[PDB]
Order: C-alpha cells, then sequence, then structure tokens
C-alpha cells in the first residue's frame, strides 16, 4: 500500500521524462489522413451519447455529420497524442492541425 | 462487443512459463480418477471425466460456481500420474542436458571455465550487450590461475552492465532486438554443441556411461567401455573426502545438475533478466500431474442422428485405467515379504511393472504427440492428440485465429446496373430487412427512431428490436401496432435507475441508404477488392446491383460470380 | 522468504483523554482510477463524484479497511504531464474501443476504521435475554451477546440488571469482539470481559 | 408435551453445540411447512420454540443455525398469527436483527411485498420499517432497490398493483426521507400507464386501474399537501420533488396524456401551488439550450393549463403573457431579417408554437382581457394586429384549428382581422414532425369519471 | 510448426510485448501501424 | 424441379426387431394443425403446398408413447407429387415402413438464371 | 452491481491514514454536508445524525 | 469490427496476480450476500491459512462443493477473442502456463 504509492510516482515521474515539450515539437503540422478520420468518428460517438455540442445542428440527424461540421469550424475539443517509436510523444490539439 | 460495456483493465505483455504439480493441486476443482465417464441413467460418474467440478454438463448445474452449461466458464482438474513422466514436449532438451552430464562429480563435462565464459556472455546479451560479449573473449593476462581468470570476467560483465545502466543503453528488464536474439541463439548453439561434445569429464577426470534414445521417449543407459573402467579407479584415489533408466532416475540426476550448473541455466532459460528470481529447475522437463480441461471442452458429437464419444476422452480414460492397474502393481509390490517372494518373483514384479510404466507413457506421448504413438491394433487409424488439434489441416491458427467465420454479412450473385451512383451498392429487401445496425436514442433522432419502431420488423425503414438501459433487449416481433406505439413513446423517458443513468435506449433499426457497407469479391488480392459503398435499398431486386466502373477494382465480370457485403 | 503477510494492519490505533474511548477515525489521502461518461465531458469533478465516490459514502470499503465517511479535495491528475497543478483545463485519455475517460484522481477520505480490541461506546436501543443491542455514534449497529455479558449479571421482564442489582440505561462502553462487515450494514461484536 | 417441548429444543441445541445438527433441522422443516399443512409445528409449542430462541439468540449465530432462521422468517402468513405468539415472533426478529442485522434485508423485502395488501394488513410490516430503518439508516440503499423490485407490473392483477401503492403510501408516512424511490416508481408506473392510453387510443381494464390509481394519488395530494403543511411541513417539499420529477419525466417524452393532469389539479388546490409551478414552467419556455422540441411542448403545456385551470388571478397569468409577447417584439425585431435573410420560416417553429399557445390562451380567457372600461388588458386589440401583418406572417405558419378560433373569436371582438389575410395565404399556396409537435396540447379535456368531478372546480369546459 | 516455436518461447521464458499484427490479434488487441499510432485526450474545463 | 426423398423409419431398428413406429396417427392428443397437410394414414395428401417446417409425415411412436412428426425442410417451397407405398418383400406380414414422397418445386425464371 | 460506470477500476492509499481529532471531524462535516446540498440525499441526512450524536444530542 | 467485434468479443475474468484467465470462477455465497469473482491459484485453503493476526470476513470465499478460501481477489475483467481462452487451456493440458500481465495493477 506504501509501495505502490511508490509505484505511482515512478510512473507518473517517468512519464513526465518523455513527453516532448510543445516549443519542441517536430512532426508534421498538417492533420493526417488517419487522424482525421478517428476523429471525426470518435467525436460522433460522442455527439450519439450527448455530449455538449458546439455548433448549429440545422437539421442535421447524422452524429457522423454533426462532427465533420465541428471540424469545419474547428471546434473539436480533442487533441491528438503522436507516439514517436520510442513510445515518447507530441500533443496536437485538433484546432491547430493544418486540416486537409 | 458492445461500445456501453467499455473494459478498464488491458492485457499488455504475455509470459510463457511451466505449470508446477503444486499450482495444478491448488487450482484444480476436482482430482479425477475413474476412467468410466457415465453411468446407467447417463449422469456424470463422480470423479470421472464429466465430473460437476469441472462445469456444468448438459442440463445440470456446476458443482464449482452453481452456474448452468450458458454462464459456467468451466474449470480444470487434474489427475495424478503415479510416476512420473517426461513432457514430451520438451524431451530434445532434456536429452540434452542428461548427455553432457557428468554422473559422477554432477557439473556438465564441459571445464567449468569454458561453461562460466558462456554464461558471461549470455548474461550480457540479456542487456543486449552485444560489443561487451566479444569484449569478454578478449580476457586472459591450471586451476589457481582460472579462478582469477573467472573472476576478472566476472568483474568486467558487472561493470559493462553498471555502465550501461548509468547511461542510456539498457533498463533492468534488458534489451532484446533482432540483433541480440541472434547472437544469443548462435551462442546457446555453439554452447549446446561444446557440451555433447566432450567425453572424459574435464573437472574430475571420469567417464559417465553414454545414454542413448527412441522416437518414443525412453532412455537406455549404455554400461562402460574397458578402457574406460581402466581409466575411472585410476582416479579413483583422487575422489576421497544396455538398459532402461526410470524416468525418476534421470530426474534425480538432473536435479543435481541443475543446483551444480545453476548459473549459467539461469541465462540459458532467460532471454531478459530473470527479475522474479525463480530457481531453474528440472521438475519443468516433468510432470507428476496431468491437467485436465473443462468440461465444456469436452464433450460429446453428433453425427446427425448417432452419438460419438469425445476423443480426447477416449485417450484419458486409457491413462486412467493403466494407472488403477498400476496402483495395484504398488500394492503386490510391498504387499509382499521380500522373505516369502522371490529373487525369481523380484524379476518377474520388476517385468511387470516396468510394463506398465512404458505402456502408460507411450499412450501419454501419443497424445500430445501421437507421432510418438505405437500405432493401434494395426487399422482403426490414430485418434489425434491435442498437437494434431492444434495443427490439423492449416492449423487452429490460421484456420480460425488469423481467419474466422462473420456474421451479419450478407452474400450473393452480382447484377450489373448503371442507375446507381459508382459509389453505391445496390441493395435486395431481403436483406434491408434482416441487417440490424444498432442506434442510441437521443433528441437529435428521436423522431425517425419512433417511426422506426412503429413500421416495425417488416415495414421498410423499420427496427427488429429495442435494448433498454438495462441491456435487456424487447423483441417488436410478435407484437401489434398498439404495442409498438407504446414501447415507440417510452424510447427516451428518464432514468429511474442511478446504475444505468448515463445510458439511452439503442434501437436496432433496418438498413438504411444513410448506412455504408463493406463489398467484397474473392480472391481479395489488393485493397481495391474490398471498398466501402454507401448503400441504396432497391425494391423488388432479389441480387446485389452494382455500378460497372467497379468492375475493374474486384475483377468481377458479371458471370454468375458472388459477393460479399458487410455491415 | 514469503509474503503474503502484505495483509497486515498498517493503520495503528489508540484511545482517549479527557475520555477512554478510541479514536477510529481517520483521514486518508487516495488516488483511484476512475471512468468519465461522455454525459459529464463538461463538468468532469461533478463526473467523478456522482459516479464514484457519491456510491462509496456510508459503505464499507475493502482498501481503507473501514466505512468512508466522505471526502474533500478531489483533484484530476491531468493527462498532460506539462501543465500546471492550477489550470482548469485538463486532458483525459479516451478509450480506444468506447467514448469514456479513464483519468487518475486524488481525493481525501474519511474513515471509520474500528478494530478488535478497541474500546466504544454505545447507545442501548434494545434488551432482550439473549442480547444487548446499542448504537455507536448513534449511526453503526452493535450487539453484545448474552454470554459476553458477565456471570453475575441478570435478565428481568426486558431489561437487564448489573453486578450491583442496578438496571444499565444509554451509554454503555464496550470492547470489540469482532466486526461484520459482509451483511447489509456494518455490524459491532462487543464484549464485557 | 409443553414441557417435554421445551426438553425436545433445548436438547436440540445442546445438541447444535455439538453439530449434530439433526434435532434442530428436524424442528426447522417443522416450521417451514405450508399455512395449509395441518403438521406445520402449533401455536403452543411455536409459542416454546420462539421464546427460547429469543433469550439467547447467540447460540444460534452460526453456519449450523442459518437453516433454523430462514425457516423462521420464511413462515408462511405470519402476520396471520395470534397476538401472544406474534409478539414473540416480533421479539424474536427484533432480537435477531440487532445483533447480526443481516436478516432485515430478507424481512422488509416480504414487508413491502405485503404493499399489496389493504390498508389494514400491513401495519406490522410498516411498524417494523419505521422501527429498522431509524436504527439501521444504512439500510434504506437495498431496501430502496427492493421498492423497485418487487413493483408489480402494468400486465400483473389490479388488487397487486392497488396494494403495492396502499403500502408506498403507509410507508411514505413514517420514512419521509426515502419518499424519492416511491414517487420515482408511481411516476414511472402512471407514464406506463398514460403512454399505452394513448397509443391503444382488455382496455376497460387499463381504465379502471389507472382510474383507481390516479383517484388515490390525488386524493392523497388533496390532503398531504395544505396549507398548514405548506408553512412548516413536508408538503411543501413534496410538491417541490414532485413538480420536478413530473415536469421531467412529462417534460420530455412523447405524445401521450393521462397522468400530467396530476399535475394540472393538484396546482389548482391553492393559488401559491399554481404560482410556483407556473413560474417553473416559464424557466423552462425561454431557456436558451433547450431541445427546439421541449421549448415547444411547454408552450403547448403552457397556453392550454392557462386556459383550463380554474384556480387562477386573471392577472397573475395574463401579465406574464403579455411580457412574454413584448418577449414577441424582440423575437421578430432580432430575427424577421432573420427572415428576409437566408433561410426558412421553419427557423421561427418555436415563434409560432408560443403565439398559439398565447392566441389559444386568449380564445378560452378573452371575456376576461376586457377591463372594466371595456379597454383590453395588454393593448391585445392593437398588439395582435402588429403581429398578423408582420413578415413572420404567423396566421400561414401556425396550427389549422386554432388559428382559425382565434380569427373568429378576434374578429368579433374588434381585437384583429384576418379572412382576407387568410385568402391571400392559400391563394400564394422533418416538417411532418413539426406538424405533429403543433397538433398536440397537453391540456386539451380529460376523459374520465371521478378526476373530471374532483377538476371541475379547476376546468373551464368550452361551454 | 506451433509446438516446436512454443517450445522454444516456453524454455526461454520469453514475454510477447504484443508489438506485432500477428500478436495483438491473438490477444484482441487494436492493431499498431495506421489507427494505433497516436493517443486521445479530452480537454476538460475547471 | 422435382425431388424425391425417402422416408424410412426402420432406420433405427435392429434388423428384423419389433417395429416401435407407424405410421399414422395416436390416440395421445397432438396439434390438428397437422391434418391440413396429413391424411388418416399419416402420409401427406397429393397436392399440398409444403413450405420449411409443415408436415410432409406423421407416425406414432411406442417407445415415447407420443405421435411425431417429420417435417419439411428446405427453405424453398413445394408442392407434392407422388406418394409412393414401399411395401417390403420377404412374405406380406410386415407393415409399411418405407414411403417416398417426390416434392415438385415452381421454376418461374429469375435474374441471376443463365441463358 | 458494480460495473465500470460506478466502481473505480483500482483504489490505492498513498499514505498511512493520519487521526483526525474531534474539532476536525466536525469541521469536515460541517463542510461535506453543506456542498451536498436522490441517494445522496438521504444519505447526507443520515450523515447529519451522525454528526449530532457526535456532539451529544438526541 | 470482423475478426473480433462483429464475431465473439466477451469478457473474462483474469487475476491480476498471477494472471491467469483459467483459474478464476465465481464464490458461492450464503444466501444474502453477493457473489464475487476469485482466483483458485491465489488463495489458500481455509484451514491451512489459520494454520499461519486476524482474518478478515471480506477476505474469505467459498465454492459449491463448500471448501472455504482465503485470498484471491485481485481479478478484474479484459476483453478477449474467446478462443484465447482455448488456447490457455490446450496449453495447460500440455503442462505449459500463460500469464497475462494486465494493466492497471
Ligand atoms: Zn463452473
Ligand atoms: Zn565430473
Ligand atoms: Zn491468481
Amino acid at each position: 500500500p506504501e509501495d505502490f504509492q511508490q509505484h505511482e510516482q515512478i510512473r507518473r515521474k517517468t512519464l513526465k521524462e518523455k513527453a516532448i515539450p510543445k516549443d519542441q515539437r517536430a512532426t508534421t503540422p498538417y492533420m493526417t489522413k488517419y487522424e482525421r478520420a478517428r476523429i471525426l468518428g470518435t467525436r460522433a460517438l460522442q455527439i450519439s451519447m450527448n455530449a455538449p455540442v458546439f455548433v448549429d445542428l440545422e437539421g442535421e440527424t447524422d452524429p457522423l455529420r454533426i462532427a465533420m461540421k465541428e471540424l469545419a469550424e474547428k471546434k473539436i475539443p480533442l487533441v491528438i497524442r503522436r507516439y514517436l517509436p520510442d513510445g515518447s510523444f507530441e500533443d496536437w490539439s485538433v484546432e491547430e492541425l493544418i486540416v486537409d | 462487443m458492445d461500445i456501453s460495456k467499455p473494459v478498464g483493465s488491458e492485457i499488455t505483455s504475455v509470459d510463457f512459463g511451466i505449470l508446477t504439480a503444486k499450482e495444478i493441486r491448488n487450482l484444480s476443482a476436482k482430482q479425477i480418477t475413474n476412467p468410466t465417464v457415465l453411468d446407467n441413467l447417463g449422469h456424470p460418474v463422480s470423479g470421472g471425466l464429466y465430473d460437476l467440478a469441472l462445469g456444468a454438463f448438459l442440463r445440470n448445474l456446476c458443482s464449482t460456481c452453481g452456474l448452468d452449461e450458458k454462464f459456467c466458464p468451466g474449470h480444470q482438474g487434474h489427475i495424478e500420474l503415479p510416476v512420473p513422466c517426461y513432457n514430451p514436449l520438451f524431451f530434445n532438451q532434456l536429452y540434452i542436458y542428461l548427455r553432457a552430464s557428468c554422473l559422477f562429480c554432477h557439473h556438465f563435462r564441459l571445464k567449468s571455465v569454458e561453461v562460466h565464459r558462456y554464461a558471461c556472455k549470455l548474461r550480457l546479451l540479456q542487456y543486449g550487450l552485444i560489443d561487451e560479449s566479444y569484449k569478454l573473449d578478449e580476457i586472459t593476462l591450471s586451476s589457481t590461475l582460472l579462478n582469477e581468470l573467472k573472476s576478472k570476467r566476472s568483474e568486467y560483465v558487472d561493470m559493462a552492465i553498471a555502465k550501461a545502466l548509468s547511461d542510456g543503453r539498457t533498463t533492468e528488464r534488458g534489451s532484446f532486438t533482432a540483433t541480440v536474439n541472434d547472437e544469443r541463439k548462435k551462442l546457446v548453439h555453439e554452447f549446446h554443441k561444446k557440451l555433447l561434445s566432450r567425453g572424459k569429464c574435464d573437472n574430475c577426470g571420469m567417464f559417465s556411461p553414454k545414454f542413448r534414445k527412441d522416437g518414443f521417449t525412453k532412455i537406455f543407459e549404455t554400461a562402460l567401455n574397458e578402457k574406460q573402467i581402466t581409466n575411472n579407479r585410476v582416479k579413483g584415489f583422487i575422489r576421497q573426502d544396455s538398459t532402461y533408466i526410470l524416468s525418476t532416475e534421470v530426474k534425480n540426476i538432473l536435479d543435481t545438475v541443475f543446483r551444480k550448473e545453476q548459473c549459467v541455466l539461469q541465462y540459458v532459460f532467460h532471454s531478459r533478466p530473470n527479475l522474479s528470481r525463480k530457481l531453474v529447475k528440472a521438475d519443468s522437463f516433468f510432470m507428476d500431474v496431468l491437467v485436465v480441461p473443462p468440461t465444456r471442452f469436452r464433450l460429446p458429437s453428433k453425427l446427425g442422428e448417432e452419438v460419438h464419444e469425445n476423443s480426447q476422452n477416449q485417450l484419458l480414460s486409457k491413462v486412467l485405467t493403466t494407472s488403477l492397474l498400476i496402483r495395484d502393481l504398488n500394492d503386490d509390490l510391498s504387499k509382499l515379504q521380500k522373505d516369502k517372494v522371490s529373487l525369481e518373483d523380484r524379476r518377474v514384479i520388476f517385468s511387470r511393472l516396468m510394463n506398465a510404466f512404458v505402456t502408460i507413457q507411450n499412450d501419454v506421448n501419443a497424445f500430445i504427440d501421437s507421432t510418438k504413438a505405437q500405432g493401434r491394433t494395426s487399422g482403426k487409424v490414430p485418434i489425434p492428440g491435442v498437437k494434431q488439434a492444434l495443427e490439423k489441416k492449416e492449423g487452429l491458427f490460421r484456420k480460425h485465429m488469423m481467419g474466422k467465420r462473420v456474421n451479419y454479412a450478407a452474400r450473393s450473385v452480382i447484377s450489373p446496373d448503371p442507375n446507381i451512383e459508382t459509389n453505391e451498392i445496390g441493395v435486395p429487401p431481403v436483406f434491408a430487412v434482416k441487417l440490424t445496425y444498432p442506434e442510441p436514442v437521443t433528441a437529435y433522432n428521436i423522431a425517425e427512431l419512433r417511426q422506426a419502431v412503429i413500421n416495425g420488423p417488416d415495414k421498410w425503414p423499420g427496427a427488429t428490436q429495442i435494448q433498454n438501459e438495462d441491456g435487456s433487449l424487447v423483441s417488436l416481433i410478435g407484437m401489434s401496432v398498439e404495442q409498438r406505439k407504446a414501447l415507440a413513446n417510452q424510447l427516451l423517458t428518464p432514468s429511474s435507475n442511478v446504475s444505468t443513468h448515463t445510458l439511452n435506449k439503442k434501437v436496432y433499426r433496418h438498413i438504411k441508404n444513410r448506412d455504408v457497407v463493406l463489398m467484397n469479391r474473392q480472391p481479395t488480392l489488393h485493397k481495391a477488392s474490398m471498398m466501402g459503398h454507401k448503400v441504396r435499398v432497391l425494391p423488388n431486386e432479389k441480387t446485389l446491383r452494382l455500378h460497372y466502373a467497379n468492375t475493374g477494382a474486384y475483377n468481377a465480370d458479371f458471370d454468375g460470380d458472388e459477393m460479399n457485403m458487410h455491415f | 522468504a514469503r509474503f503474503i503477510k502484505k495483509h497486515k494492519k498498517q493503520v495503528t490505533n489508540p484511545i482517549d483523554e479527557k475520555n477512554g474511548t478510541s479514536n477510529c477515525i481517520v483521514r486518508v489521502p487516495i488516488a483511484l482510477y476512475v471512468s468519465l461518461a461522455p454525459m459529464y465531458l463538461e463538468n468532469p469533478l461533478q463526473g467523478v463524484m456522482k459516479q464514484h465516490l457519491n456510491p462509496l459514502v456510508m459503505k464499507y470499503n475493502n482498501k481503507v479497511g473501514g466505512v468512508v465517511l466522505g471526502y474533500e479535495g478531489l483533484k484530476i491528475l491531468d493527462a498532460d504531464p506539462l501543465s500546471k497543478e492550477d489550470t482548469s483545463e485538463k486532458l483525459i485519455k479516451i478509450t480506444p474501443d468506447t467514448p469514456f475517460g479513464f483519468t487518475w484522481c486524488h481525493v481525501n477520505l474519511y474513515v471509520w476504521q474500528p478494530q478488535v480490541g478497541d474500546v466504544l461506546e454505545g447507545y442501548i436501543f434494545i434488551q432482550s435475554a439473549s442480547h444487548i443491542g446499542l448504537l455507536i455514534h448513534d449511526a453503526f449497529n452493535a450487539s453484545i451477546k448474552k454470554n459476553n455479558i458477565p456471570v453475575d449479571w441478570t435478565f428481568v421482564h426486558g431489561h437487564w440488571v448489573d453486578s450491583n442489582g442496578e438496571p444499565i440505561d444509554g451509554k454503555l462502553r464496550f470492547t470489540v469482539r469482532n466486526v461484520h462487515t459482509t451483511g447489509r450494514v456494518v455490524s459491532v461484536d462487543g464484549t464485557l470481559i | 408435551s409443553a414441557a417435554m417441548y421445551s426438553r425436545f429444543v433445548k436438547s436440540a441445541l445442546d445438541d447444535l453445540d455439538k453439530n449434530d445438527s439433526t434435532q434442530i433441522g428436524i424442528i426447522a422443516n417443522q416450521v417451514a411447512l405450508p399455512s395449509k399443512n395441518p403438521e406445520r409445528i402449533n401455536d403452543k409449542n411455536l409459542n416454546i420454540l420462539l421464546d427460547i430462541l429469543s433469550s439467547n439468540i447467540n447460540r444460534i449465530e452460526s453456519s449450523r443455525g442459518t437453516f433454523l432462521i430462514q425457516s423462521i422468517i420464511n413462515f408462511e402468513k405470519w402476520w396471520e398469527l395470534p397476538p401472544h405468539t406474534l409478539s414473540k415472533y416480533i421479539y424474536f426478529i427484533k432480537i435477531l436483527c440487532s445483533s447480526i442485522p443481516k436478516w432485515w434485508q430478507d424481512v422488509s423485502m416480504i414487508l413491502v411485498s405485503c404493499f399489496i395488501l389493504p390498508i389494514k394488513q400491513t401495519v406490522c410490516h410498516h411498524d417494523m420499517l419505521k422501527y429498522f430503518l431509524r436504527m439501521i439508516p444504512s439500510s434504506m440503499g437495498f431496501i430502496d432497490t427492493y421498492l423497485a423490485k418487487f413493483f408489480p407490473n402494468k400486465n400483473d392483477t389490479r388488487r397487486k398493483l392497488v396494494n403495492y401503492t396502499s403500502n408506498l403510501l403507509k410507508l411514505r408516512g413514517y420514512c419521509s426521507e426515502l419518499g424519492f424511490q416511491i414517487w420515482s416508481l408511481l411516476i414511472e408506473k402512471i407514464i406506463s400507464i398514460d403512454v399505452e392510453l394513448q397509443n391503444e387510443l382488455g382496455i376497460k381494464e387499463l381504465s379502471t386501474k389507472l382510474d383507481s390509481i390516479l383517484t388515490l394519488v390525488s386524493t392523497h395530494v388533496e390532503e398531504q399537501v395544505t396549507p398548514e403543511s405548506l408553512e412548516s411541513g413536508e408538503g411543501v417539499g413534496v410538491f417541490n420533488t414532485l413538480t420536478t420529477l413530473f415536469k421531467t419525466h412529462v417534460l420530455p417524452t412523447y405524445y401521450t396524456r393521462s397522468i400530467q393532469y396530476i399535475m394540472f389539479h393538484v396546482s389548482q388546490q391553492q393559488l401559491e401551488l399554481m404560482d410556483s409551478f407556473l413560474v417553473t414552467l416559464i424557466d423552462i419556455s425561454f431557456a436558451v439550450n433547450e431541445a427546439a422540441e421541449k421549448k415547444i411542448k411547454s408552450l403547448q403545456y403552457l397556453g392550454s393549463y392557462i386556459a383550463r385551470a380554474k384556480k387562477l388571478s386573471r392577472t397573475q397569468i395574463i401579465f406574464v403573457a403579455s411580457y412574454l409577447t413584448s418577449w414577441l417584439n424582440r423575437y421578430v425585431i432580432e430575427r424577421e431579417e432573420e427572415v428576409d435573410q437566408r433561410g426558412g420560416m421553419e427557423r421561427f417553429k418555436h415563434f409560432y408554437a408560443a403565439f398559439q399557445a398565447l392566441c389559444y390562451i386568449f380564445c378560452f380567457r378573452h371575456n376576461i382581457f376586457r377591463d372594466t372600461d371595456g379597454n383590453w388588458e395588454c393593448e391585445l386589440d392593437k398588439f395582435f394586429q402588429r403581429m398578423v401583418i408582420s413578415k413572420f406572417n404567423p396566421l400561414k405558419f401556425c396550427n389549422e384549428n386554432v388559428m382559425l378560433m382565434f380569427a373568429r373569436i378576434a374578429q368579433q371582438e374588434s381585437v384583429a382581422y384576418c379572412f382576407s389575410i387568410i385568402e391571400n395565404n392559400n391563394n400564394e399556396r422533418t416538417r411532418q414532425q413539426f406538424i405533429d409537435l403543433q397538433s398536440y396540447f397537453p391540456y386539451d379535456p380529460l376523459f374520465l369519471k371521478n378526476y373530471k368531478i374532483l377538476m371541475k372546480e379547476y376546468y373551464i369546459e368550452w361551454s | 510448426t506451433t509446438c516446436q516455436f512454443l517450445t522454444k518461447a516456453v524454455l526461454d521464458n520469453e514475454r510477447e510485448q504484443l508489438d506485432s499484427p500477428s500478436a495483438r490479434i491473438v490477444v484482441g488487441k487494436l492493431n499498431n501501424v495506421g489507427t494505433g499510432s497516436f493517443d486521445v485526450l479530452a480537454k476538460v474545463p475547471n | 424441379m422435382y425431388k424425391t426423398e425417402k422416408v424410412d423409419l426402420a432406420l433405427n431398428r435392429n434388423r428384423g426387431d419389433p417395429i416401435t413406429q407407424h405410421f399414422g396417427f395416436g390416440n395421445d392428443e397432438w396439434p390438428k394443425e397437422w391434418l391440413e397437410k396429413l391424411d388418416e394414414d399419416g402420409l401427406p395428401y397429393i397436392g399440398t403446398y409444403v413450405e420449411e417446417g409443415d408436415p410432409i409425415c406423421a407416425y406414432f411412436d411406442d417407445t415415447l408413447n407420443k405421435t411425431k412428426i417429420k417435417t419439411y425442410h428446405s427453405s424453398e417451397p413445394a408442392y407434392i407429387e407422388e406418394v409412393n407405398l414401399i411395401g417390403d418383400e420377404s412374405n406380406k406380414f410386415q407393415e409399411l415402413q418405407t414411403v417416398s414422397i417426390k416434392y415438385r418445386i415452381r421454376r418461374t425464371p429469375q435474374i441471376g438464371d443463365k441463358f | 452491481t458494480a460495473t465500470t460506470l460506478n466502481t473505480p477500476v483500482v483504489i490505492h492509499a498513498t499514505q498511512l491514514p493520519q487521526h483526525v481529532s474531534t474539532d476536525e471531524v466536525l469541521q469536515f462535516l460541517e463542510s461535506f454536508i453543506d456542498e451536498k446540498e436522490t441517494n445522496l440525499s438521504s444519505s447526507i441526512s443520515q450523515l447529519k445524525r451522525i454528526q449530532r450524536d457526535f456532539k451529544g444530542l438526541p | 469490427d470482423r475478426l473480433l467485434n462483429s464475431s465473439d468479443y466477451t469478457q473474462a475474468s483474469v487475476c491480476r496476480e498471477c494472471g491467469s484467465i483459467l483459474t478464476t470462477q465465481q464464490s458461492v455465497p450464503r444466501i444474502g450476500s453477493i457473489s464475487t469473482v476469485c482466483c483458485r491459484r491465489c488463495s489458500m485453503r481455509f484451514e491451512d491459512a489459520k494454520k499461519l493476526i486476524f482474518i478478515d470476513d471480506s477476505q474469505i470465499w467459498e465454492d459449491g462443493q463448500g471448501n472455504k478460501f482465503v485470498g484471491g481477489n485481485e481479478t478484474t475483467t479484459v476483453a478477449i477473442p474467446f478462443v484465447l481462452k482455448y488456447l490457455d487451456s490446450e496449453l495447460s493440458a500440455m503442462g505449459i502456463r500463460l500469464r497475462y500481465n494486465v494493466e492497471p495493477k
């Protein structure tokens, strides 16, 4: 019980010794075709279960279409965590990535 | 798989290892001892292979958990082998170490210094230190010098691992890449070659009798040759301060060798550092008990109307009979005074015992490796053992894991249609009415789903059932229009239960033009032979309709070829 | 050489003054890994409270080894290790398969963790010839079985009477024999010898 | 016998300390028998067995003792026992749940289930629930789920349903807190009846069922919420809880009348009940968020309510409606150009919805909107015309029967004109759900026998 | 040959790190390449 | 299309054994909808339309003290064409045990048919 | 019963429990009760009864 | 979807402690108590545990036969293909043990 605490502190400490700083990011500033699809699907999933929606529905009933709309206006509150092959990662907000 | 039943725990790695007879006995739900499986009223025989502690069977409830044939996961039991048997899977490796042993000083017959040089190298390779393992060989400055050599090689390995850990070259979990794995495998091969290459023991100078085998896992010991018996008694003063050989003798020999040569074995048997700190034991190559798999995995078959016994049971009952029979040999053994018994009956009792052990050991061998069993009653054709079950045809892995039967997907002859879009697929109503996609009910779709439920199972676009917040399903099949209208009006009622409050109902609505399916024509040799098409339901059609612009991709001819639709 | 002995009570405990009872109320900091439902994405603390913490209140919890009375200072651990413990914008990793999040949290629990041997006081609410029934802190059930009451104590029709012939009432002081915890509610087995 | 049996058990218990367990089991089996079998342990011997067990309950708190105990908790129709014997059973249960408060869970479940029995046959069950809820407040948890578990289904016998509510009411009267789960059950069940009645619109059954249930609920409410009870009581709290629950269940779900009346009716008992509940509806109406369908449903409720109620102030009602209409002037100003801008007149469903409700309210309460002078409250003469000629052209987009009736009445009252605007309209001449939603009026007249009579004081029939 | 390699894995006391497509299909883990190349996190206020 | 199926309830019996199952109806209680497809002998009336699940045969089983029913298995509905009673030789005495039922299946030409 | 929706996947104490004075128990009960004002309602009601007893009352 | 979800995909119990998916079972509880999920490998027969401090009530469980156990309560559920269970079962017949490392610990 005392030592699980220790175990957690070690996990959390190392995890904070890998994540690369924002001002030190080095991957593509473009959203990848993969990132786009998953962002849409996942945000669509959250919409289907009553996530607060950041845009006017204007009659839309397809949650994927709602997501697409949100994406278009850059109102999707999701962040992509990109993993380099050593397990360290860069966090990129959906709004900051160039979409095409 | 249900998006409303999330899982928090996640498997992150798998470790391979060996079940000890202690573990098995502890976890076991029942020790099985009766060859007979059923009684005259078709109930499980107690202590038999369908014993209810191993799980629910037919209309009986599991005696271990109490659940029925549907919710009971099954439980394993064990058979007690009255005499140790070689585990057929690891019989070749056992053979290598046995042959390599010195039956006198109980080290490997390879000189200790060399064995230590291998232990050093393999240990370095656990940390991926390939350069260092070659540098280890660069170390040199008769038994006094050797221990200093051993010692300085040892302090090099420690210094190298320490240094490697301090900088960024390894963790305590090791480092394991292909180039490392290649160097490791070579060394172990080289090591084994050198083990078997020695005659006289480099360490005590004696000769051990040579060991020979079968393809059916029996071990013979060839007694000593003339020059060699002479050589052995000359070394007689310094030490002062053919035949079948039982699996129990073999185990005793290896037990001691594994104690003495533990250091090297600690790295030969671990590609990573052994954090667990478990000893490497000889028992790992042997087995005193057999795990009886759950019952649910040992049921009879029906070939149409006739019922056939389970083949794994046929094999296990042969273990059972031999077992009872040996327990009787063992009873008459000490059940007859030596005084009255004879060097004459002593020989015959042994003869009968050897016979029993050999044939039970054969029946066990034949299972996990039928290719090691003696062909039965010349005819019949062998019954598959576990090896053959996993390797039947393309094998379990390829036939039921890398590929599987699917569901919901449909198949039909395709027909051409110039009037659908090049990205659509014309779906016959016969499909459109049977396919399910779940819908969760929300403010934005309550109008739509109300109508679907009202429409019912048989009027498109309708619905076949409703999932409630407590996961339960309600069929719309037997229902009148009024009953459906009722259910449609309670689709969006609040929660009367805190535990399900985060969920909404789901309507299992019929196909819809809004939908996407996956179309497939075999052989699928590139990814364009499996594409996503938008659904277009077409009245009165009995086949799938596909625009010509897609023939190229699918390599489709419209000559009665078929496609699969996946939803 | 073998340690299953890592189920040994590492929360000792004493008595009191100006008094004589034990104090079993304790404050323990915990970490807990919990799910966050999509409906709470704008109210994550609210959601952690309604989903996980609230259901712990006034139930025994195997990990803190007592009854949880309540909680203070809930904090979500940002999955972004680069942010300040300050900010009110945090990251919660979403399941691959589902829309649910899972985050670590820190919170403080107040726990009633009584242990065999302790001295407690109860308010008598029932007296049969078979047991005396008490209520500790006017909340938790206690019970002294007929033969944990000293031998010279007598009964009538009813109500108990002590060593000196005078009836007992209200506050009674007893020692903990066993704590039953598996039933609907906690119940203490107490003794007077 | 008398003393022989005292021995038999006293032996049985000795034998139990030795684990033989046979004697006990013989006894248990004897008590477990059905109320019908003559061979079930008789009163006198049971008197004995009980008083002996109560005297040292600790002798039994063992795995060996479990079966005996289970057999006494499961004693058929114990409430049908005798006085003296009944008393020993009660004392035993009391004693039992004291030490190992583990059997109270089993005892209370059976108790609640007996709530389907008359107003009398449960006294003992409630007496016991009241007692142990107090001494074991932690129990409220699982015993609440019992309230769920044992509710009778709508299909199940009426006597079962009518009983299980009779008991819940009795329970309410000694465990005020538990309240919510109960109210959730009643609400959940009444919605079932309302919904089904609509869809269906055996049936003779649901009528008298749903009738027996509502008439009960409302009479209890006529009592329970009372001015005395509102100042110092839990009538006010009950009212608030009820209102919230009611709105939420009613607030949402689609197209059915048979329960929403409960609120129509309790409301009009006292002026404040009308007031505060009505203000809650106003809070609902004009929240920015709310489903384009929630705001429209409320507005239908709002309009139907004002029209039909009976315990109204003319004036508390009308002024708020006038303010909403001024709310109207703003809507059109911050939106017609939103009208001559890109989109359709559907963008304004919600506007018409509210304007309908207000027009409808004016039809039924017109004769009221003329003050002493003969002038119009809220300048209805000048106001209606302005909307009618606006760019929204309400007359074209609102209902097909209210707009007509408003025309008739408004024209009659020199309040506003319209037959030429109608002519122009049909000359110039997801859309369905809207037409559907605009056709439903949650406070159009009720059906059925008693409730109707009870509502009369609170209702204006068209006549 | 399944049992041979299994035999090799056991005698090495190997850990399957579950990184290959085959291994992940065996254990039911989402594939690496492609989708399995990034994480998703939720931005939460307050 | 025509399909002939052979129903032979001597399939189980161990060679010239006592006969358990006889074509016809027993006196226990059985559906009655059965007589829509089946004549008194337990054989189907010629001409009858028969779709998946319908009875094509009824016999009384002695070991069951019940009247049972062989059902029609194709997912394609058909009509009964010929019902042949295949009696046995070895000189009479033996009662009915073997029957051949010939089904007639309509084939209007369809989309996907080859010419 | 218990699912991933209403139950933590795992719980761990990060320190040894620290005993608290009566004055502290009272200050905590105070605020916890206030902040939380259907199942939770009937529960803080019961907690309110327990804090009453701690202070000696009815 | 197609090689897991739209096919099998059925939660299973693991012991976080020994990493098995074959040695768990539902406890059989006394009437009134609720069933829990326990590991037959990681728990002691009740007798043997007494024979080596006081033992908490939540730490004892029983099977259908009636034997009492101490410990083995470190279980969860993971999502695996069913055929994995079959493979693990066959492997244990051959004396081979798979050990799944589950997180969070
Ligand atoms: Zn089972
Ligand atoms: Zn030697
Ligand atoms: Zn385990």
